[PDB]
């Protein structure tokens, strides 16, 4: 699952068969640790506007 | 493949299924890859 963006600490906590989190926007919120087996919370970088 | 999935719950409820809501986690997928088209249960005896 490539992808861009800032991985940080996730309060939810997922069920055992789950392993991906899909916001409104069918993209991954969150993703389950493929080696540690916790879940990392993804979200975009600052975009802004100049 | 063949998908199980199911859930345990606690009932004290005499004779028919109880009203209410409980969803069923996935537990197991089978990778099978045959035709089924009947199914039958499997009880135990009791022998005295
Ligand atoms: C290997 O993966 C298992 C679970 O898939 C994990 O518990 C274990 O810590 C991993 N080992 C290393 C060295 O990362
Ligand atoms: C699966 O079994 C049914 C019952 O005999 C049969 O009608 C059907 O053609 C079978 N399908 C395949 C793909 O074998």
């Amino acid at each position: 699952l490539t992808g861009t963006g800032v991985l940080t600490e996730s309060n939810k906590k997922f069920l055992p068969f789950q392993q991906f989190g899909r916001d409104i926007a069918d993209t991954t919120d969150a993703v389950r640790d493929p080696q540690t087996l916790e879940i990392l919370d993804i979200t975009p970088c600052s975009f802004g506007g100049v | 493949y063949f998908k199980i999935y199911s859930k345990h719950t606690p009932i004290n409820l005499v004779r028919d299924l109880p009203q209410g809501f409980s969803a069923l986690e996935p537990l197991v997928d089978l990778p099978i890859g045959i035709n089924i088209t009947r199914f039958q249960t499997l009880l135990a005896l009791h022998r005295s």
